[PDB]
């Protein structure tokens, strides 16, 4: 009930998100994910 | 084994030359293919340079 006596009140950080640019490591991650290994990793 | 011993300095002559060339060309480039290729080459060259220095130190 006494919370409205503060002089440092702000609603929320409702600001636009920062903008980012594409990098090259995600393509490398996909390439490494698309290749074959030595173990089996599964059995049905 | 006569001339075989003296090529170590010869290889060291271009080791850091090519590593600097790769660093500069990786910095300058803009494509995604070239960047990945140059990064892989840089890692390979670091590994090979260690390897050759380790064997050179061990043999002598």
């Amino acid at each position: 009930d006494n919370c409205r006596d503060v002089s440092d009140l702000k609603q929320y950080d409702s600001d636009e998100p920062e903008l980012r640019s594409l990098s090259s490591w995600i393509q490398n991650e996909f390439n490494k994910a698309c290749e074959l290994t030595d173990s089996t990793w599964i059995e049905l | 084994n006569g001339k075989w011993r003296e090529q170590l300095g010869q290889k060291f002559e271009e080791i850091r030359w090519l590593i600097e060339e790769v660093r500069h060309r990786l910095k300058t480039t803009e494509n995604s293919f070239e960047q990945i290729t140059f990064m892989q080459a840089l890692q390979l060259l670091f590994e090979v340079e260690q390897e050759i220095r380790t064997f050179s130190f061990q043999l002598i």
